[PDB]
DNA sequence: CTCTGAATCTCTTCCGACGCGCCGCGAAAA
RNA sequence: UCCGCGGCGCG
């Protein structure tokens, strides 16, 4: 039905009134013994009418109506992913379910994900009217309709009763893995956006870039005992892709880790010998010494022994006393050996696999959940930024620019005397300039690595330097070789859509200004790569699918 | 010198390259089009005269009648833009054509006419070009996006060897007409050459040249080239040319004129080709075994019988020979032909085509391009001849013309429309020749070969269809009626060119909807270029090769604005300063450079013509004359980059700004950053919002003025003068004394758009931002608009933003943002959302909107007005009443007893339904206006009196001002004629108006001229009553509502939104970010002057994405701010202007070497005020794109402002308060606020309405619906196992109706036990089966 | 329509329970097929099933 | 010199992620 | 009001 009593007619409608009209003329017609002419070719439209009803299209032009569509037929109802298969049957809508943008939950321990209050409200008000009918509060449902929208005080202290164990399945659009599905035991919070613990960013491969994602509720017990049990976040730690760890700390928790556990040689209270790490924190939250003061203090380890006992032994020994700190918060497992070192996100993994191999999933979880509150905190009082002046440009560059503008003029003025040829020349000005990129480059990093520091005595000394960007580049956390190179040293000799280098290189950097020609040059591989991305995806889906489909009968 | 306005707001620059061409309109793509399509051209090579000339005459096809066309005339409209609007109709513009109908006597010449008939028919209407370069079509704004085509020509293209094995190449060429049927030739793997038509079946190529007048031989004649032998005696001679045996092994003795020299057995070398040069050998003797194996060129035909032997293309042989020779043929003739050139591949394809005359070629082409109906020699000959050589079906435009002569190399510049045989055999030689190797394939995308069509010549494409409709239509109509009882216009129709035209500008899929969120987004929008469309190519199939960026869209479109996502690559954008040729082809301005100086002049230059010479670019250095500084210059030369001398540079590049476009332009440090990043954030810009208060932004790049200029949102006083009266709602401007049209009242009136509906549902308002008399010049921007200050773009808000990892909560690009801009509220935004309510005949009575509504609360009814409308001005939650409307049920009867009970109950029983307009769920404001209509003839109730009350109120007190006006104007000229001669002012300014005009000069010429004052007075009353009486009949009048409809009410409903943990916010250079807390001020870290900090940026971003401009960014606005503060404290400080002056002009100088050169001294103390006033918190930066700030004089103006150079200050913990260990970098920057609102994406359905068809819940939140959990979903489930969880998913929450209700019922009861149950779709698609004539059953039931 | 592709007849009632004629209104009268107009009284979830 | 089988060519068919959001608009049928 | 088709963006 439409507006004013008007309709809209279903696709099959049509064509069945056509079939029914060609058929009772047709027995109209025989009726009156006409003609073998009038009635051969009344059979034979009636013959490409029905056609046309069953597969309309297959054979000829489809029949169309005055909206000069091709009209759907019974055959293309269930073919394609629009028909009653791929869009039915599979992935039907479901009810008690909602969808929001992701916010950066850090308070949140590892399995509890932060809900808004409306959401929550909305889909579990079946379980706030049956606690209502429990309570006696609402004699009827419209009453606990009434109260439920009404907002009464008490329905607020109903609903943290109903979700104090009742975990939500919870899933980011696009599905690519199984590890894009997992289950949360909710909290409430105040506003409209779904609050998410740090860690599983990763495994759900969200950005935050309001990026959005969807929430169901389970409803029998059984489904509720599948979310705790399988599908829980605090289990399915490991990959199945690869045994790997999924949960890896990662950019803000890699930095304040790598900066908490760094060493310089001065510092505030150096030197000085402290009786434990409780006494280490109580030092560094007093001021009296720096982060990376270096320093005698005892600690203790224990180790499983033959019976899995934990067999204690203690010492004294030359730690930073960042690192004392974080010895607090390790399982009671762990060899010191392993923090001892310049933490990285390749060793803090490595750190957290060691104690998911050695202990037990309980103090994995916790080791885990610790270390990314003690990442965030002493990476906020670290303050480390970025600064206009920390992509220092070596001197060197305009000396090894100079010689390599020689070594190409002079090769040109070769070529121009017919020494050699075009493709010959070609290859030597690509291998020249080669080589000027790595000699800048290693120039730059050279630069860049080491800082000149003064000793106890006054002395000269050196020391991996503190420059922002090199520690954000060395930690692993958000960032590489290749994009610090591109920073102040050489962009390089990147090549046209065709894959020809232009052979003529990108000179500046980009703290320096890229000239309009050479930027416009290096727009080509972006443009390139960002079309490939895009186009990716539909063949990466199709793949994914066949296989599945291939692969979906197997089972132990 | 500056304008006023600019002296307002001077904002200093930092460009040290010299401007030379200032920055043209950025409309003209869409206007000028539409100027070539619309107005008056006798010549009228293109447009609608064209059209008309291209159609008619149109004669009666054996008759004595023909139908002549004159000329076209357009009337004016019925309503103005903003009229059309408030109505919601389209704003057309009547054709007005005059035709002539001739009929002439039966006797010879056909030219004796007896007969002639005149008239205007009308002609449909049109959707006219607003000023601002918009369509309204149904109320509503759209625009057309111009379509980038591939050109009409011809195109030699390879298939660089995918589709054969071993790689070898086969080469295509094809021709593209501008409408009608394609043409390719094509080379096979056996090297044969083929044809084809529009894709269809191959064919042997031959067949086509045997479709002309051409015999085999001709055709070899053209082809090939000859060689000529003779026998005698047993004895054999050819004739030889030295550059033949190029390539040619000496197999065999080379002997002439008793001399014999040659390698036997080696190439001939060029010393061999030189040798017989210089002793001139024309004729050598070889034996029988190098004429075997030759092919013969001609047929030959002995007299002895008359037979013909060895017809032409046979391969000769020892029998031949003897034949010929007993036969007496002493002269031969064969083709030459060589593997390296010259190709057999003509005399293999004659070898192959089983055609043997004109006939049966035309009966193939018949039997190949129509399968399933017989051969007819007039038919496939008409089809023919009309398919290719006639102008009825096929059409190579002018620009075809031109591109096909450029590309086989022809002289003439013009010619025919329709191709000729000579063009086909021409380009048969040119594929030879690329398959021989003398030649070179086209780039198909070059964007020499790509062609810009705008709106006027689509526009003019579709009205010619139509036109040819109508043509038909009139000639059966003449062809039927009679002759000298008829008028045009009996014979015309309307219905099909106004069919036509507005389905091209409603449902083409190149007339999207217009989005005016930001006037950046209404100019990237307007300027956008498409590859989408028809006869363009389509998303799914746009291979990576179109996409790429070739090098020769430098200066024609830019790389940045490209849109990310499926559509990349094949939505381009239009750069700054290019232009379209005339053909269509794109244009770039560049400066000549003569004697190593570059001087003033400008040239266009098209992409081909720009492909010859060798330019160089801005980043060269130029001083004195322009004379170039470094002795090598880096130049373009032919697509590739190099270095060459200052005496090889040819023309040089117009601006720094040449290579971007308007939206990447916009963006400040453009060169420090990465281009994928910078892309993002230049298409990311054009979804800014609006906010209520607007601030300019401190770091600019110089366009904000001409941006925001040029787009129709700012109001433009079209003629300078001294503001006379300003108010929110309009302004009113005198303008000059030597401005004024001779005889004009002077005097201009602007009403301005005060709140209304984008068509994006943001909100559009306009604010004077003028004094009273104020001085203002032509140009002048006289009203802010949306996201604009003073005529400046502001999109956003400053804010200052330190970089540091302060908590959990920048985790990935998460901003940490200050409660203290929520209470500022410099984020808030204003959203308008609309609603309507139809009124339609329903049985037993229509639907009417009433009061009275049954089953409804009292104070629900009390919202409602007597009429049944809200008022004005009363806020709405979700889900309350607006209008109240009602319908009547139907016969609905009911029986005595059931009657009776329902009276029992109470009013039950009723025939009339509630049918009211509720606000959607979750929707809540304020409502602030309600518009209605009416069918004409249908009542009109005292609340849309009302309204129209107002409107006429409105108009009349606007006439009233405009009568005024005038008789100020008049009677002072009656003032000035008394003054001029018997005087008696005193008194005319004593005595009332009736006085002035009745006074007799004693009947001098100042008497004549106080008459014709008097009838000019007459003439503006009488002229100010119809108009006035005119618009109270178009107000009063009814509305053309849609059929079936008597009234409609459209009630707007306005809502204030503000920043929401989980809404995104934006930071140009594409620094995403999602608002994820809000602290309380307390918390934020601050600085050592207690300034809290607003946004905490994370600093990981900057690495990974290189976005080195932003810190950049954050330090300049450190430096404006800066300055701004120590002016503000010094006017705190209420200290002397001239030393202020002072401080502001060295602010001003501290540019090094730029070209500003702003002068205080010439500034009057007001003006320093009000520069202060402005530069309050202010001091604004304009940093050229590639010309910008370089970081030196970034440190010089920090260094002005007394902060540390470093950039970096201290900071400490709001919470804690111990300094951070490392000095955290704090800065200015400018923030945006996104469309992607977080209370409008989130959304919970738990239980609720279903779909009809298949029991499943909806989708939408428009109208409640769940989320849909996909196939991906599925395995994800199936990969954990959880087998119950998908279960309860797919059979209860989903499908089985009974499944879902006992589960609802246990729920409510507190069990939680499943009750599987079958899905209803799993029926529904057995039934579906069933239908299709399959049995298909349940088992073992 | 008496014999349309919506036959009250053919594929059952247009409401719940109801007769087409409105002869029979309760619940009753269920299998029911009205003599005055032939239509069978049952759940309209059979306008579903039968073809 | 002719007939049959094998192999290629020519035509036809199928199909290229997915989740939303937004926008607009149906009729020679009544 | 719940129907269908086309275009646009987001992730
Ligand atoms: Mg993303
Ligand atoms: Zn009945």
């Amino acid at each position: 039905p439409l507006d004013g009593g008007r309709f809209a007619t279903s696709d099959l409608n049509d064509l069945y009134r056509r079939v029914i009209n060609r058929n009772n003329r047709l027995k109209r017609l025989l009726d009156l013994a006409a003609p073998d002419i009038i009635v051969r070719n009344e059979k034979r439209m009636l013959q490409e009418a029905v056609d046309a009803l069953l597969d309309n299209g297959r054979r000829g032009r489809a029949i169309t109506g005055s909206n000069k569509r091709p009209l759907k037929s019974l055959a293309d109802m269930i073919k394609g992913k629009q028909g009653r298969f791929r869009q039915n049957l599979l992935g039907k809508r479901v009810d008690y379910s909602g969808r929001s943008v992701i916010t950066v939950g850090p308070y949140l321990r590892l399995h509890q994900c932060g809900l808004p209050k409306k959401m929550a409200l909305e889909l579990f008000k079946p379980f706030i009217y049956g606690k209502l009918e429990l309570r006696g509060l609402a004699t009827t449902i419209k009453a606990a309709k009434k109260m439920v929208e009404r907002e009464e005080a008490v329905v607020w202290d109903i609903l943290d009763e109903v979700i104090r164990e009742h975990p939500v399945l919870l899933n980011r659009a696009p599905t690519l893995h199984r590890l894009g599905i997992q289950a949360f035991e909710p909290v409430l919070i105040e506003g409209k956006a779904i609050q998410l613990h740090p860690l599983v960013c990763a495994a759900y491969n969200a950005d935050f870039d309001g990026d959005q994602m969807a929430v169901h509720v389970p409803l029998t017990l059984e489904a509720q005992l599948e979310a705790r049990a399988l599908m829980m976040s605090t289990n399915n730690i490991l990959s199945p892709a690869n045994g790997e760890p999924i949960i890896v700390p990662s950019q803000d928790v890699v930095l304040g880790l790598y900066y908490m556990t760094r060493d310089c040689v001065n510092a505030k209270g150096e030197g000085m010998v402290l009786t434990g790490p409780k006494e280490a924190e109580r030092l560094y939250r007093s001021g009296l010494a720096s982060l990376h003061a270096r320093v005698k203090v005892r600690i203790t380890e224990y180790e499983k022994d033959a019976n899995g006992e934990l067999v204690a032994k203690t010492s004294l020994k030359d730690t930073t006393v960042g690192r004392a700190i974080l010895w607090m918060i390790v399982p009671k497992g762990l060899p010191y050996s392993i923090v001892n070192q310049a933490l990285g996100k390749k060793a803090i993994s490595k750190m957290l696999n060691t104690c998911y191999r050695i202990l037990g999933l309980k103090p994995t979880v916790i080791f885990a959940d610790q270390i990314m509150y003690t990442g965030f905190a002493y990476a906020a009082r670290s303050g480390a930024s970025v600064g206009i002046d920390d992509m220092v440009i070596p001197e060197k560059k305009h000396e090894i620019i100079s010689e390599a503008e020689a070594e190409v003029a002079e090769i040109q003025e070769q070529f121009q005397s017919g020494l050699v040829t075009a493709g010959e020349r070609y290859n030597k000005v690509i291998d020249i300039w080669a080589a000027a990129n790595d000699r800048v480059s290693k120039a730059m990093m050279d630069n860049l690595q080491t800082e000149t520091v003064i000793n106890r005595d006054g002395q000269e000394e050196k020391q991996v330097s503190f420059n922002s960007i090199y520690m954000m580049a060395d930690s692993g956390a958000r960032g590489s070789a290749a994009q610090i190179r591109q920073l102040a040293g050489m962009r390089g000799l990147m090549a046209k859509p065709d894959g020809s280098i232009i052979e003529t290189p990108i000179t500046a950097n980009f703290r320096e200004g890229l000239n309009v020609l050479q930027y416009f040059i290096s727009t080509h591989g972006a443009r390139k790569g960002l079309a490939d991305t895009a186009l990716k995806t539909a063949n990466s889906g199709y793949l994914t699918r066949r296989l599945v489909d291939v692969a979906q009968d197997l089972v132990v | 010198v500056y304008s006023y306005t600019e002296k307002k707001r001077i904002r200093k620059d930092f460009g040290k390259r010299p401007q030379v061409l200032d920055v043209p309109y950025l409309l003209s793509i869409q206007l000028d089009s539409f100027q070539k399509f619309i107005e008056q051209d006798p010549e009228g090579q293109y447009g609608l005269e064209a059209a008309f000339r291209s159609v008619f005459p149109i004669q009666s096809y054996s008759g004595n009648s023909e139908l002549q066309y004159v000329s076209y005339r357009l009337g004016e409209p019925v309503f103005d833009v903003q009229e059309c609007q408030i109505r919601g109709v389209t704003y057309s513009a009547p054709l007005r054509v005059k035709l002539r109908l001739v009929i002439y006597e039966r006797e010879a010449p056909e030219g004796t006419v007896k007969d002639i008939k005149e008239q205007e028919v009308y002609m449909g209407e049109i959707p006219l070009m607003t000023d601002n370069g918009t369509f309204v079509i149904n109320g509503t704004e759209r625009v057309i996006v111009s379509q980038l085509h591939r050109s009409p020509g011809v195109f030699f293209d390879s298939d660089k060897g995918k589709t054969h094995s071993s790689g070898k190449v086969l080469y295509n060429a094809r021709i593209i007409p501008y409408r009608g049927s394609w043409l390719d030739f094509e080379f096979d793997p056996k090297d044969n050459l083929f044809v084809r038509i529009d894709r269809r079946r191959k064919l042997p190529a031959t067949i086509i040249l045997r479709a002309l007048n051409y015999t085999t031989e001709q055709i070899l004649d053209l082809f090939f080239e000859k060689v000529i032998f003779e026998i005698r005696d047993n004895k054999l001679q050819m004739e030889l040319v030295p550059e033949r045996l190029r390539g040619e092994t000496a197999s065999f003795d080379i002997e002439a004129n008793g001399k014999v020299y040659v390698e036997k057995g080696r190439r001939i070398t060029a010393r061999h080709i030189r040798q017989l040069e210089k002793d001139d050998v024309k004729l050598i003797e070889v034996p029988v075994e190098y004429i075997a194996g030759k092919v013969v060129a001609k047929d030959y035909i002995d007299e002895s019988t008359g037979e013909l032997i060895c017809a032409a293309n046979m391969e000769l042989s020892l029998d031949l020979l003897a034949k010929l020779s007993q036969s007496g043929h002493k002269r031969i003739e064969t083709l030459f032909t060589n593997d390296l050139d010259h190709g057999p591949y003509i005399s293999e394809t004659l070898r192959v085509d089983p055609t043997n005359d004109r006939l049966s070629a035309l009966v193939e082409i018949y039997r190949m391009m129509r399968p399933g109906e017989p051969p007819t020699r007039e038919a496939a000959e008409s089809l023919f001849e009309n398919l290719f050589f006639s102008e009825d079906r096929y059409d190579l435009s002018a620009v075809g013309r031109m591109k096909f002569n450029r590309s086989l190399l022809r002289e003439e510049i013009e010619g025919s429309g329709i191709l000729s045989k000579d063009d086909i055999i021409d380009v048969m030689k040119k594929l030879i020749d690329i398959r021989n190797g003398k030649g070179e394939v086209d780039d198909i995308d070059h964007l020499g070969n790509r062609r810009i069509r705008s709106v006027g010549e689509m526009a003019e494409n579709q009205f010619r269809v139509g036109l040819v409709r109508v043509e038909r239509a009139v000639k059966e109509r003449l062809s039927l009626g009679d002759l000298d009882t008829l008028m045009p216009q009996d014979m015309i129709n309307a219905k099909p060119i106004s069919a036509a035209v507005k389905e091209f500008f409603g449902s083409s899929q190149l007339s999207q909807f217009m989005d005016q969120n930001n006037p950046l987004s209404e100019i990237t929008h307007k300027r956008r270029i498409s590859a989408l469309g028809p006869g363009g190519l389509t998303r799914e199939r746009a291979g990576f090769e179109v996409r790429d960026v070739h090098p020769t869209h430098y200066g024609r479109v830019c790389p940045i604005e490209t849109p990310e996502g499926p559509n990349i690559g094949l939505i381009n954008s239009l750069s700054v300063y290019a232009q379209t040729n005339e053909y269509g082809f794109l244009e770039t301005p560049y400066r000549k450079v003569t004697d190593g100086v570059v001087t003033d002049e400008i040239h266009y230059l098209s992409a081909i013509e720009e492909g010859n010479y060798v330019i160089a670019q801005a980043n060269s250095n130029l001083d004195e004359e322009g004379h170039f500084v470094e002795d090598l210059v880096t130049c373009r030369s032919k697509g590739e980059s190099s270095l060459f001398s200052r005496d090889q540079v040819d023309y040089m590049d117009v601006s720094t700004q040449q290579v971007v476009s308007v939206g990447a332009s916009l963006i400040p440090f453009l060169e420090h950053d990465d281009a994928n990043r910078a892309l993002m954030g230049a298409n990311m810009q054009r979804q800014a919002v609006p906010t209520l208060r607007a601030d300019k932004p401190l770091v600019g790049t110089g366009m904000e003025r001409a941006v925001a200029v040029d787009s129709g949102v700012t109001a433009v006083a079209k003629r300078g003068g001294v503001v006379q009266y300003v108010d929110a709602s309009r302004i009113v401007i005198k303008v000059n004394e030597d401005e004024m049209y001779p005889g004009e009242a002077g005097i201009d009136i602007y009403n301005l758009t005060k709140y209304t509906r984008s068509n994006q549902n943001t909100c559009i308002n306009q604010m004077p931002c003028v004094s009273l008399g104020e001085p203002v010049e032509r140009g002048d921007v006289l009203a802010d608009g949306p996201s604009t200050d003073l005529g400046e773009l502001a999109l956003g808000q400053n804010m200052r933003v330190a970089f540091m990892p302060w908590n959990g909560y920048n985790f990935e690009d998460s901003i940490l943002v200050s409660e203290r801009v929520v209470q500022e509220d410099r984020f808030t935004t204003i959203h308008i959302q609309e609603l309507a309510c139809v009124s339609r005949d329903t049985k037993l009575g229509p639907e009417e909107i009433t009061a009275d509504i049954p089953n409804v609360g009292e104070a629900a009814l009390s919202k409602l007005d007597e009429s049944g409308i809200v008022y004005i001005g009363a806020e709405v939650t979700g889900g309350d009443i607006l209008v109240g409307k009602v319908t009547p049920k139907g016969e609905t009867q009911l029986t005595p007893e059931e009657k009776l009970l329902r009276a029992i109950f109470g009013e039950k029983a009723s025939d009339v339904k509630d049918s009211s307009l509720r606000v959607p769920n979750g929707v809540s404001g304020t409502v602030i206006d309600v518009q209605v209509f009416t069918r004409d003839g249908v009542e009109k109730d005292k609340r849309a009196l009302e309204i129209e009350e107002m409107q006429l109120k409105q108009a009349k007190k606007d006439l009233s001002e405009e009568l005024q006006i005038l008789e100020a104007g008049l009677f002072s000229r009656i003032r000035a004629v008394l003054v001029a001669g018997g005087v008696e002012a005193e008194k005319l300014d004593k005595l009332p108006r009736d006085r002035w005009l009745e006074l007799g000069l004693t009947d001098e010429e100042k008497q004549n001229q106080l008459e014709q004052l008097a009838e000019q007075y007459d003439e503006l009353k009488h002229e100010f009553e119809k108009k006035l009486e005119a618009k109270r009949r178009k107000i009063t009048q009814g509305d053309d509502l849609a059929p079936g409809v008597l009234k409609i009410v459209k009630v707007y409903l306005a809502v204030k939104r503000r920043i929401q943990p989980g809404d995104k916010m934006a930071g140009r250079h594409g620094n995403k970010g999602v608002i994820s807390k809000i602290n309380p001020i307390e918390d934020m870290p601050y600085d050592e002057n207690g300034t809290p900090v607003d946004i905490v940026l994370n600093p990981l971003g900057v690495p990974s994405r290189m976005n080195i401009g932003q810190i950049l960014e954050t330090h300049l606005g450190m430096a404006a701010k800066g300055i701004g503060d120590k002016i503000n404290a010094m006017l705190k400080q209420q200290q002397e202007v001239a030393k202020l002056r002072e401080f502001i002009q060295r602010a001003y100088d501290l540019g090094a070497d730029v070209r500003q050169k702003v002068d205080l001294s010439t500034f009057s103390d007001e003006e320093v005020m009000r520069l202060a006033e402005n530069l309050r918190k202010g001091m604004p930066i304009a940093t050229p794109v590639f010309d910008g700030a370089k970081e030196a004089e970034i440190k010089e103006l920090l260094k002005l402002g007394d902060l540390p150079t470093s950039g970096q200050i201290r900071l400490y913990d709001g919470r804690t308060g111990e300094q951070f260990e490392r000095p955290v970098t704090v800065g200015y920057m400018y923030m945006l606020k996104l469309n992607h609102l977080v209370d409008d994406k989130m959304h919970a359905r738990s239980t609720g309405s279903y779909s009809l068809v298949t029991q499943q819940p909806l989708g939408g939140k428009a109208q409640f619906g769940g989320q849909r959990f996909g196939e991906m979903e599925v395995w994800a489930l199936e990969a954990y196992g959880a087998a119950y969880t998908l279960q309860e998913m797919l059979t209860v929450k989903s499908d089985d109706v009974n499944g879902r209700t006992k589960m609802y019922k246990n729920i409510v009861d507190g069990n939680h036990q499943m009750e599987p149950g079958m899905p209803e779709s799993f029926n529904v698609l057995l039934k579906e089966i069933r239908s299709l004539g399959i049995n298909i059953e349940l088992e073992d039931e | 329509e008496r014999d349309g592709l919506f036959c009250a007849r053919i594929f059952g009632p247009v409401k719940d329970y109801e007769c087409l004629c409105g002869k029979y209104k309760r619940l009753k009268h269920r299998g029911v097929i009205c003599e005055k107009c032939g239509v069978e009284v049952t759940q309209t979830k059979v306008r579903r099933e039968r073809m």
